[PDB]
RNA sequence: ACCCGGUGAAAUUGAACUGGCCGUGAAGAUGCGGCCUACCCGUGGCAGGACGAAAAGACCCCGUGGAGCUUUACUGCAGCC
RNA sequence: GGAUGACCCCAGGCGGUAGGGGAGCGUUCCCGAUGCCGAUGAAGGCCGACCCGCGAGGGCGGCUGGAGGUAAGGGAAGUGC
RNA sequence: GCUGGGGCUAGGAGUGAAAAGCUAACCGAGCCCGGAGAUAGCUGGUUCUCCCCGAAAUGACUUUAGGGUCAGCCUCAGGCG
RNA sequence: CUGUUGGGAAGCAGCGCCAGAGAGGGUGAAAGCCCCGUAGGCGAAAGGUGGGGGGAUAGGUGAGGGUACCCGAGUACCCCGUGGUUCGUGGAGCCAUGGGGGAAUCUGGGCGGACCACCGCCUAAGGCUAAGUACUCCGGGUGACCGAUAGCGCACCAGUACCGUGAGGGAAAGGUGAAAAGAACCCCGGGAGGGGAGUGAAAUAGAGCCUGAAACCGUGGGCUUACAAGCAGUCACGGCCCCGAGGGGUUGUGGCGUGCCUAUUGAAGCAUGAGCCGGCGACUCACGGUCGUGGGCGAGCUUAAGCCGUUGAGGCGGAGGCGUAGGGAAACCGAGUCCGAACAGGGCGCAGCGGCCGCAAAGUCCGCGGCCGUGGACCCGAAACCGGGC
RNA sequence: GGGGGGAACCUGGGGAACUGAAACAUCUCAGUACCCAGAGGAGAGGAAAGAGAAAUCGACUCCCUGAGUAGCGGCGAGCGA
């Protein structure tokens, strides 16, 4: 194997469109941008995922809804994520938040709560918080929850 | 990773000399034969495990 | 430059887990004294927007 | 600061490339601005020149045309062969040329 | 002005092998149809046509274009109380 | 059919502006290249009724020119008036 | 009254026996450089080849009407059949 | 080194040799070994630097107990007007301060987003402080940078000529040859210019100099043209000329035939644009998004800045990002959740293929492509507006 | 001792407008362009009357990130710790 066999597969590298290149290639002269109008110029139109051409706006019609927040902000509060019992049966003995944490399960600077998805295991499992029914499985299957503080 | 190695046979025009830390695809690719210290040998498998 | 998300729609519209955007009904604001019980009532509901307009309206929230 | 030339007025040179090559001569003059060197009966041409009181009856001259100083080898006056050069340094302890065949100095 | 010797521009110019009538044609045709007329090339003259040249109509409308001006338009500011 | 774009056979489609899609040509530069073509003549220029290609183009030959050019296969753009 | 020489007043400012006159051959706001590639929903222009498909000039709404957003109509990919 | 072709060898041939040097530039063409260099090393009396090393010096240093002396004033602090901050008067704190009022010395005071209490944090109204950061007139190194309409406005005697009262504006213009060997001398001519001679491998390389396209102008030749109606061609046939059952050139007659582009419902159009030729000339890039796509890995995927290495070598780095759960304005609950009295009803949500193996896949990372957002964003063009100058 | 100069860079004192908001005034452009003063090879900042919820951190500067988050906003265009 050499550098003259070294080779994209099919469609892994695609040529460019290039327009107002000639009659033939089938974007000359207009470059495939039709005839005159606000959008075929340079600059072209406002912003078409909002405007509506001067009309009251979808978007803007719509009523608001719920508490926005005022400064000086977020309100510090503990937050909570949710695993699964089904997302803890790769693990044997322990489970902490940092493992879960390690493993990729619970994301960083969130308390740990155990959801009922799936089926227990016979684990000690540390967190913060479990749902009634995480509760009653981790219980039947023989766990041990300890609950944070 | 013998330094002295190198010196000795980078001047060759069909002779390309590289450190195993410096071990790359496209120095491979470009060169008909791959020639190896156990020692280099040794660390190219400790980057690809 | 990155995009912004638009305030205007993170206020008034939510992305539902499928890719949906739900909005409150219209309507009910004010001028209500002679609105029958089932108008109040239904327009204090979510709705779904249209396909076309949820998809541009999905397009100012990048990051949601 | 200064072009560096191999070979200097007027120690005896090979021409070794060129229509005259395989030649020898002595270095007539040194052209460092060019970086040539003038040879002996080498490289000759016609040059024209006007009736004048430096050429009357006028004609034609034959004139010594500068070398590119690199066609141009020094001959060690010791062993008698074109050879390249070598710095050497004295106890004096100046630095002299030396033939690189043998190792007599070329001056 | 014209002719001979000397020197020698210009705007303009798709290319041209560039006629009349009656028609037709984006509605006023050297250029299409039918017919009529017409050997090839100039020089001095005349201005009817080439919708002749010049100037991206200055009238007129349009642009959520501009500028000067006005006021008991709006909103400010100087200044005065 | 044959098994796979191997080529053959039968059949049907193939006017086209805005525009969508597909497949290619050529230009500059990089890898290929410490290679290879090159003064027994590079690039560029001028011919050609010749060859290949649907075409954009590519060969080849004669002349000019006098020192550069650069393959198969890929990469990147100041890429075609 | 005219006029030489030496001076002063300038850009929303000067100066004006008043014409919006004049302020270095175009002044309803000088010139130069800079913001600056202002902005231009307007006009113009937009460059190699071949192959398949192939529109619209409607509706709703729009300080909108020669511009837009959505729909309709075209195209390509995947799916259904 | 030799031979060989050549004006010339570095080409080709034979036989060698160096290499910590086969980067590159030259030399009459294409050279590791001819030259300048390159690898690897060496070098400063003088001046500059010296953040590294060494040395001085300045400076540096306890414990309880009592005393309540001191601890930055038109200051804090309050009010009024305003600025800064993400904060546009907002519940509007904080930091700054133009005006008015105006303290206290730790049991003093400021802050934790009005305010109050509690709980903490901090020590205002004096000053200084390397380094990590920015820039590029200057020197150097290197380009999938330009190659004389390009690249700086300037490769060249250019911020020049020239334009403008001035501020200011602002060009064009590179190449003989290997070597000047730059053409003695003769001949026509006042000279210019040329014809010989001569140099050169080459002189339509002769200095008005490499190559030398096109428009445009001319000389010579072939065919053709003065009864003819034309977007200039095309199809056919015949004549003549040329190269040798064919082809090339020319065009007499006959047939057919409304330029190109733009803009339009519609143009040959008497609608736009273009004298002709050559060269310059318009859909891009960064970041983000959204689909598609080629791969990697897959309940996981992936690193950023940096750090080490390299000197066209790659690696480390998990901070962080996306994903793995949703629903609710939220408290909150969670495979559910929200509305509700509801165990009602509804909205938004929740569940691979083959014999452990393979395979495929959520997802995510990178490449590529279409399109979108932000920037001048396809290119050219105003009238104007503003600032500082003249 | 000062004065004046220096391509950008820096700090301070002043400080627009086109434009964007498909009109426009708050808002944007932008504390940008520009003027001025000063500094130096840098400049600024700097040793908590800090942060802000961690029973926590520990001067300042700069890069990544946090994050287009928190918020701000004719709650518009946008702005943005
Ligand atoms: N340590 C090494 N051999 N590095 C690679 C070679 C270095 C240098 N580029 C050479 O080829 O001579
Ligand atoms: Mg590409
Ligand atoms: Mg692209
Ligand atoms: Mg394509
Ligand atoms: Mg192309
Ligand atoms: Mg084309
Ligand atoms: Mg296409
Ligand atoms: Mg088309
Ligand atoms: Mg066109
Ligand atoms: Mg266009
Ligand atoms: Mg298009
Ligand atoms: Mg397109
Ligand atoms: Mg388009
Ligand atoms: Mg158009
Ligand atoms: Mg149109
Ligand atoms: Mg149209
Ligand atoms: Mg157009
Ligand atoms: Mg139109
Ligand atoms: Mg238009
Ligand atoms: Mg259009
Ligand atoms: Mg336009
Ligand atoms: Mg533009
Ligand atoms: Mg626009
Ligand atoms: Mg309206
Ligand atoms: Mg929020
Ligand atoms: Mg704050
Ligand atoms: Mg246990
Ligand atoms: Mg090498
Ligand atoms: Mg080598
Ligand atoms: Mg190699
Ligand atoms: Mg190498
Ligand atoms: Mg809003
Ligand atoms: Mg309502
Ligand atoms: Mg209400
Ligand atoms: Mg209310
Ligand atoms: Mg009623
Ligand atoms: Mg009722
Ligand atoms: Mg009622
Ligand atoms: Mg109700
Ligand atoms: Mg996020
Ligand atoms: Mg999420
Ligand atoms: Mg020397
Ligand atoms: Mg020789
Ligand atoms: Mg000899
Ligand atoms: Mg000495
Ligand atoms: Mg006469
Ligand atoms: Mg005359
Ligand atoms: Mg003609
Ligand atoms: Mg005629
Ligand atoms: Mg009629
Ligand atoms: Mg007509
Ligand atoms: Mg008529
Ligand atoms: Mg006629
Ligand atoms: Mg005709
Ligand atoms: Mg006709
Ligand atoms: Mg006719
Ligand atoms: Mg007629
Ligand atoms: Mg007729
Ligand atoms: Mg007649
Ligand atoms: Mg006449
Ligand atoms: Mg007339
Ligand atoms: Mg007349
Ligand atoms: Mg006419
Ligand atoms: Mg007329
Ligand atoms: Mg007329
Ligand atoms: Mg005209
Ligand atoms: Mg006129
Ligand atoms: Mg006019
Ligand atoms: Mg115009
Ligand atoms: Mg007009
Ligand atoms: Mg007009
Ligand atoms: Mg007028
Ligand atoms: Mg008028
Ligand atoms: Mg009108
Ligand atoms: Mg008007
Ligand atoms: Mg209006
Ligand atoms: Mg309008
Ligand atoms: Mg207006
Ligand atoms: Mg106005
Ligand atoms: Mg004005
Ligand atoms: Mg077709
Ligand atoms: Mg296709
Ligand atoms: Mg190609
Ligand atoms: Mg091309
Ligand atoms: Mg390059
Ligand atoms: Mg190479
Ligand atoms: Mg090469
Ligand atoms: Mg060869
Ligand atoms: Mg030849
Ligand atoms: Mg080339
Ligand atoms: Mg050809
Ligand atoms: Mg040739
Ligand atoms: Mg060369
Ligand atoms: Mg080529
Ligand atoms: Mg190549
Ligand atoms: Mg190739
Ligand atoms: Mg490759
Ligand atoms: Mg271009
Ligand atoms: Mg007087
Ligand atoms: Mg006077
Ligand atoms: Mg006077
Ligand atoms: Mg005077
Ligand atoms: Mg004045
Ligand atoms: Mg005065
Ligand atoms: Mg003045
Ligand atoms: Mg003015
Ligand atoms: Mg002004
Ligand atoms: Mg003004
Ligand atoms: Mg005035
Ligand atoms: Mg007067
Ligand atoms: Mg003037
Ligand atoms: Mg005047
Ligand atoms: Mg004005
Ligand atoms: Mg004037
Ligand atoms: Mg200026
Ligand atoms: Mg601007
Ligand atoms: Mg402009
Ligand atoms: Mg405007
Ligand atoms: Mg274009
Ligand atoms: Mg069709
Ligand atoms: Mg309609
Ligand atoms: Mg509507
Ligand atoms: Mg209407
Ligand atoms: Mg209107
Ligand atoms: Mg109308
Ligand atoms: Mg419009
Ligand atoms: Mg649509
Ligand atoms: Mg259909
Ligand atoms: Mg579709
Ligand atoms: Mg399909
Ligand atoms: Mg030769
Ligand atoms: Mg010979
Ligand atoms: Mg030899
Ligand atoms: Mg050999
Ligand atoms: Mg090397
Ligand atoms: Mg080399
Ligand atoms: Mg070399
Ligand atoms: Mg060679
Ligand atoms: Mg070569
Ligand atoms: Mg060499
Ligand atoms: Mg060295
Ligand atoms: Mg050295
Ligand atoms: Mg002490
Ligand atoms: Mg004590
Ligand atoms: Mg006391
Ligand atoms: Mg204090
Ligand atoms: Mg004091
Ligand atoms: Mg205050
Ligand atoms: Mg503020
Ligand atoms: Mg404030
Ligand atoms: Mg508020
Ligand atoms: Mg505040
Ligand atoms: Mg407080
Ligand atoms: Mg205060
Ligand atoms: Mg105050
Ligand atoms: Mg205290
Ligand atoms: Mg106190
Ligand atoms: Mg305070
Ligand atoms: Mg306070
Ligand atoms: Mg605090
Ligand atoms: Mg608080
Ligand atoms: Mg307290
Ligand atoms: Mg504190
Ligand atoms: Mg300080
Ligand atoms: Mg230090
Ligand atoms: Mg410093
Ligand atoms: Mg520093
Ligand atoms: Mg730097
Ligand atoms: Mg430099
Ligand atoms: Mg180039
Ligand atoms: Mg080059
Ligand atoms: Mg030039
Ligand atoms: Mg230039
Ligand atoms: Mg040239
Ligand atoms: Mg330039
Ligand atoms: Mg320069
Ligand atoms: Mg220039
Ligand atoms: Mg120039
Ligand atoms: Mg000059
Ligand atoms: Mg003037
Ligand atoms: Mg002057
Ligand atoms: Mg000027
Ligand atoms: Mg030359
Ligand atoms: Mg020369
Ligand atoms: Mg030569
Ligand atoms: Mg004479
Ligand atoms: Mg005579
Ligand atoms: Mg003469
Ligand atoms: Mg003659
Ligand atoms: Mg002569
Ligand atoms: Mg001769
Ligand atoms: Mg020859
Ligand atoms: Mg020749
Ligand atoms: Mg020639
Ligand atoms: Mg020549
Ligand atoms: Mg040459
Ligand atoms: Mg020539
Ligand atoms: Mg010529
Ligand atoms: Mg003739
Ligand atoms: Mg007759
Ligand atoms: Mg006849
Ligand atoms: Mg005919
Ligand atoms: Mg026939
Ligand atoms: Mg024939
Ligand atoms: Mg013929
Ligand atoms: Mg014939
Ligand atoms: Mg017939
Ligand atoms: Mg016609
Ligand atoms: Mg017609
Ligand atoms: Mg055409
Ligand atoms: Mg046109
Ligand atoms: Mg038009
Ligand atoms: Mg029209
Ligand atoms: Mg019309
Ligand atoms: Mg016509
Ligand atoms: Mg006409
Ligand atoms: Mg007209
Ligand atoms: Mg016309
Ligand atoms: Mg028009
Ligand atoms: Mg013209
Ligand atoms: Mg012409
Ligand atoms: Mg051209
Ligand atoms: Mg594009
Ligand atoms: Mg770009
Ligand atoms: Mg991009
Ligand atoms: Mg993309
Ligand atoms: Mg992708
Ligand atoms: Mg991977
Ligand atoms: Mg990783
Ligand atoms: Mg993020
Ligand atoms: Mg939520
Ligand atoms: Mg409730
Ligand atoms: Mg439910
Ligand atoms: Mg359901
Ligand atoms: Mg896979
Ligand atoms: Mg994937
Ligand atoms: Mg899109
Ligand atoms: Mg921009
Ligand atoms: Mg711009
Ligand atoms: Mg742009
Ligand atoms: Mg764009
Ligand atoms: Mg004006
Ligand atoms: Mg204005
Ligand atoms: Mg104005
Ligand atoms: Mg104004
Ligand atoms: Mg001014
Ligand atoms: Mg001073
Ligand atoms: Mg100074
Ligand atoms: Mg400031
Ligand atoms: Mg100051
Ligand atoms: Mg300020
Ligand atoms: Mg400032
Ligand atoms: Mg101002
Ligand atoms: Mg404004
Ligand atoms: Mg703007
Ligand atoms: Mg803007
Ligand atoms: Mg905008
Ligand atoms: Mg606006
Ligand atoms: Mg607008
Ligand atoms: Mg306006
Ligand atoms: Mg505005
Ligand atoms: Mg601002
Ligand atoms: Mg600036
Ligand atoms: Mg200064
Ligand atoms: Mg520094
Ligand atoms: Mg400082
Ligand atoms: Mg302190
Ligand atoms: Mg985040
Ligand atoms: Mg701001
Ligand atoms: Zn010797």
């Amino acid at each position: 194997m050499k550098l003259s066999d070294l080779r994209p597969n099919p469609g892994a590298n695609k040529r460019r469109k290039r327009v107002g290149r000639g009659p033939g290639s089938g974007h000359g002269k207009t470059a495939t941008r039709g005839h005159k109008g606000q959008k075929s110029r340079s600059g072209g139109l406002k912003d078409p995922r909002r405007f509506e051409g001067g009309r009251s706006t979808t978007l803007m019609r719509l009523p608001k809804r719920g508490m926005q927040g005022q400064v000086p902000g977020e309100i510090k509060r503990p937050r909570y994520q949710g695993v699964n019992l089904k997302d803890l049966a790769r693990f044997e003995g322990e489970v902490t938040p940092e493992l879960l944490v390690r493993a990729g399960l619970l994301k960083k600077g969130y308390r740990l709560k155990i959801l009922g998805e799936g089926e227990a295991k016979p684990l000690k499992v540390v967190a913060h918080a479990f749902s009634k029914s995480a509760l009653e499985k981790l219980k039947a299957a023989g766990g041990e929850p300890v609950l944070l503080e | 990773g013998n330094e002295l190695v190198r010196r000795a046979a980078r001047n060759l025009p069909w002779v390309v000399t590289l450190a195993p830390e410096g071990l790359n695809v496209y120095d491979i690719v470009r060169t008909e034969r791959l020639v190896m210290d156990l020692d280099a040998w040794e660390v190219f498998q400790n980057r690809i495990g | 430059p990155k995009m912004k998300t638009h305030k205007g729609a993170k206020k008034r519209v939510k992305i539902t887990a499928s890719g949906k955007v739900v909005a409150m009904k219209t309507g009910k604001r004010h001028l209500n004294w002679q609105k029958s019980g089932k108008e109040i009532r239904q327009k204090g509901r979510k709705f779904v927007l249209a396909k076309p307009e949820a998809e541009r309206i999905k397009l100012l929230l990048p990051y949601e | 600061m200064r072009v560096k030339m191999h070979v200097k007025k007027g120690d005896t040179v090979l021409v070794a490339s060129g229509k005259y090559k395989g030649r020898v001569g002595k270095v007539k003059e040194v052209l460092p601005k060019k970086y040539a060197v003038i040879v002996e009966g080498v490289n000759i041409v016609k040059k024209a020149v006007r009736v004048s009181p430096k050429y009357p009856q006028g004609g034609f001259i034959e004139k010594e045309a500068p070398l590119h100083a690199s066609k141009v080898r020094p001959i060690c006056p010791a062993c008698g062969k074109p050879t390249r050069v070598r710095k050497k340094f004295l106890e004096n302890g100046k630095k002299i040329r030396v033939c690189a065949k043998c190792g007599g100095a070329l001056d």
